[PDB]
């Protein structure tokens, strides 16, 4: 069973940096697009980032472009979201998800993680 | 005295691929080294994996054009190294000299369409199961499928899984065994905006764990 | 041998015309070295045995409102191509040029051949190849014709056996 | 995964017949049939280096002169002469060409569609030659080139009948 | 007690004649006579795995194409060709079938009383074949099945005349 | 020089059960393992001892 | 028993420059030494390099 485990969340000051980790187990880690989704309180899940599995690529949302960095480690089966230049709007639960699909919709990703809480303090 | 030996019956003949060397005739020849020569390849599959090559769609073109008709099916093409669409591919060229294969095959989609046109698509692979491929764009969702939108990248790579009965599969699809041999891929257009002649070029390369097994010389000589 | 650092400089040129009536498989070539009019031509004529690499920067001036893809490649030991193998030009060093995504390519190649030194008046190892992958689509708000360029400079020029003048 | 059957040094180490045989023969690897395993996998490289072993079925003695030796030297037994046994003769030849590596395509000429005559392994002569087989040892290849499969006229894919135990 | 003569790996390691020989032959272990030692002890297993060694008495050269190769590949010498010596030829073949183990009984078919055609070891061809012997090396058997002795019509037990030194 | 040998008379023939192997013709073939396959028997008498059968 | 051997096809012929020696016929011959003989050359190119010669 493709299982995603999130870690690295917590409280952090605005303007700082934080790194999240997504530990994945399974035989299909090397064929699945892996990205992150953020769910603001009272808001639906929204795409924030994604990384490819063949060349490496990158794609960030317009709200976080130029501020985030998403990286993958095939040998360790871990996907990380390196975060910098924090702002208060980023206080939300960050969900690791994957699938063969690369979209902005959240309903199209079959597998999800349990989520981690990230709080931005102004 | 001298050693007694027995001349066995049946051994000693010449076989085209025997592993024993011959007796030299011209010794002490030192050839200039061919060190640090750029572009040395020692495995064919490494070259096949590194560089993808185009597919040949109908009429002899390497892109599929958006269709303005009710059939949301852009096209389908067989997944077999002896298929009609993979005829002009390096992978098929290598594979024609071997008998059995096993592994993954990658598919590359690249949007050469205009920037001002946005669209939604999906791809669906169907292993050798039901008698008819799911021509319906919704019926194919029950297969192993993916969804990609040209709003975050113009490149999207899809991996074709290896599903069969035995450990190794034939590469030289037989005259017998009719009906869909093993696998087909069909691509659907969920929506399109001002995409009437917008293009889409597809290329195929070897997977990370592809492998070919038995060298033969099948052509007519 | 001695290395001549004055022969390594750029020189912009013209490759071909990119209109809309050219389908997939339109091929253009330019063998190197061409008729350089600077120090390099003097080395070619007044020196015999040379070795050097290359680097090229091709640019297709246009706008994002057009669609299409261009393939640029450096084929060694160039040979006329039948239509079937035009599907396999990605085996050579290459980059994709498309006005939607990118604008400039960059290919650097070393010197390679059977002989350690070559006479470019007789043999031309490398070649610049530009082919249309997908046809140039355009509308009333897109450019009707696109011009492609080409900067080109030999690298690591080494010569042996200096020759007399002709005067 | 096991990737031993696609090795370049392993797929080239087998005997292949050379169709054209004459009383005097210049051993060139480009005489192989272009559509066989070895021939087609060889035309898919630009340069190559190899030793050789040959099996010859001749009458009388066989003489070998290395690369660059005059043609008149084939009538003297000072050069390596092999006396004929019953079935055939097996010999191992070295690489004697002046160039560091050979080539399968040449862009131009070499004299102040046709490769230079200096791309060979030597020559052999006897009163007649009936068959000749060659074998590439310790082969190495450089700069890959397109490799094409058989075409499909109107079918979905090529159909070839496989060996079956059917009675 | 010594139980070495009933070993499965020891009783299978001997030559057995295959009665049906043709100019083109598909080597299948199920062509053995059903009432011999090897044939009958083989039909008493469900699955098996083995290598092979064969002795062939042919005219002209012998070609072997592995499992899955097209039938048209038997006319090319690129595949392993053996040149005929005086008495016969001994060769050692590997196991090339796609399945992990083979079988002696199949319940049903395999196409979208007869085993599937994919249960073979390869094929051989020459201008003619007079005799063919096969030998199972490193054999292994699985899932035993009934083994029957000769029947007795009305006697107490079967009577067979033993070798005696009587003069 | 070279080693002298004597070609013995009577040896060298082919016997159906000789213990000497043959010369390979097709190398580097790796077959999938048949490990943990249930129901492997290596001795016939073990099967005979384990399971009785009826009399007629 | 005795060792089995296979008589290969194609080997064994006589080549003018083969590196294998022959079988002696007349042993125990001790020849007087040719030590300290002036003017011994072992390489032709050494002689060519040492002494120039005229042009025509």
């Amino acid at each position: 069973q493709v299982q995603l485990q999130q870690s690295g969340g917590g409280l952090v000051q605005a303007g700082g940096s934080l790194r999240l980790s997504c530990a994945a187990s399974g035989r299909a880690f090397g064929y699945y697009y892996m990205g992150w989704f953020r769910q603001a309180p009272g808001k639906e899940r929204e795409f924030v980032a994604a990384i490819s599995w063949y060349d490496g690529s990158t794609s960030y949302a317009d709200s976080v472009k130029g501020r985030f960095t998403i990286s993958r480690d095939n040998a360790k089966n871990t996907v990380d979201l390196q975060m910098n230049s924090l702002k208060s709007e980023d206080t939300a639960v960050y969900y690791c998800a994957g699938d063969r699909s690369l979209t902005v919709v959240a309903s199209s990703w079959r597998y999800w993680g349990q989520g981690t809480q990230v709080t931005v303090s102004s | 005295g001298i050693v007694p030996v027995a001349c066995s019956d049946g051994y000693g003949g010449l076989v085209t691929t025997d592993p024993k060397t011959a007796d030299p005739v011209y010794g002490k020849v030192y050839n200039p080294p061919r060190t640090n020569y750029p572009g040395r390849f020692t495995n064919l599959l490494d070259v096949a994996e590194a560089c993808p090559t185009f597919l040949c769609f109908d009429d002899g073109k390497p892109y599929v054009v958006t269709r303005e008709d009710e059939q949301r099916l852009l096209a389908k093409f067989d997944v077999s190294l002896a298929a009609k669409h993979m005829s002009n591919t390096y992978l098929s060229g290598i594979a024609q000299y071997y008998a059995q294969y096993s592994g993954t095959i990658n598919l590359h989609f690249m949007f050469t369409g205009s920037t001002d046109s946005k669209a939604r698509y999906m791809v669906a692979y169907v292993p050798p199961g039901v008698e008819t491929p799911p021509d319906t764009p919704e019926r194919a969702a029950h297969c192993i499928h993916a969804e990609w939108d040209t709003g975050l990248n113009s490149k999207f790579t899809f991996s074709i899984p290896y599903v069969s009965a035995a450990d190794y599969a034939y590469t030289a699809s037989d005259v017998a065994e009719t009906t869909n041999v093993q696998g087909w891929v069909c691509i659907y257009q969920i929506t399109h905006g001002k995409a009437q002649n917008d293009t889409l070029v597809v290329s195929v390369s070897a997977g990370k764990d592809f492998e070919l097994r038995l060298p033969i010389d099948p052509r007519t000589q | 041998e001695t290395r001549v650092t004055q022969a390594e400089r750029f020189f912009k040129k013209h490759l071909f015309n990119w209109t809309t009536d050219k389908p997939f498989g339109h091929l253009e070539k330019l063998k190197l070295p061409t008729d350089h009019k600077g120090v390099y031509g003097h080395l070619v004529d007044s020196f015999a045995y040379m070795r050097n690499g290359w680097d090229v920067e091709v640019s297709a001036v246009g706008n994002q409102f057009n669609g299409g893809c261009l393939l640029v490649a450096m084929v060694p030991e160039w040979k006329k191509f039948t239509p079937r193998e035009k599907y396999q030009l990605t085996l050579f060093p290459h980059q994709f040029i498309s006005p939607r995504t990118n604008m400039t390519a960059h290919i650097t190649v070393p010197y390679l051949g059977v002989n350690r030194y070559d006479q470019y008046k007789k043999h031309k190892p490398w070649t610049l190849v530009v082919m249309v992958v997908s046809p140039l689509t355009t509308s009333s708000i897109g450019a009707t014709e696109i011009k492609v360029y080409a900067n080109i400079a030999p690298t690591h020029v080494h010569v042996a056996g200096e020759l007399p003048s002709k005067e | 995964q096991r990737r031993h059957h696609t090795d370049v040094g392993f797929i080239m180490d087998r005997f292949v017949k050379i169709n054209n045989t004459n009383p005097t023969h210049v051993i060139d690897l480009m005489q192989t049939h272009q559509h066989g395993l070895v021939g087609a996998l060889l035309r898919a490289a630009t340069y190559y280096f190899s030793d050789l072993e040959i099996v010859v079925r001749h009458e009388g003695n066989l003489t070998w002169v290395p690369n660059g030796a005059p043609e008149a030297a084939l009538s003297n037994a000072g050069n390596p002469t092999a006396y004929n046994k019953a079935p055939f003769t097996r010999l191992a030849l070295p690489y004697t060409a002046p160039h560091r590596v050979l080539a399968t395509v040449y862009n131009g000429t070499s004299k102040y569609t046709q490769l230079p005559a200096s791309f060979n392994f030597g020559a052999i002569r006897a009163t007649d030659i009936s068959e000749l087989l060659v074998r590439m040892k310790r082969a190495e290849l450089y700069c890959p080139r397109p490799l094409l499969a058989v075409e499909v006229t109107a079918q979905d894919r090529h159909k070839q009948k496989i060996i079956a135990p059917a009675k």
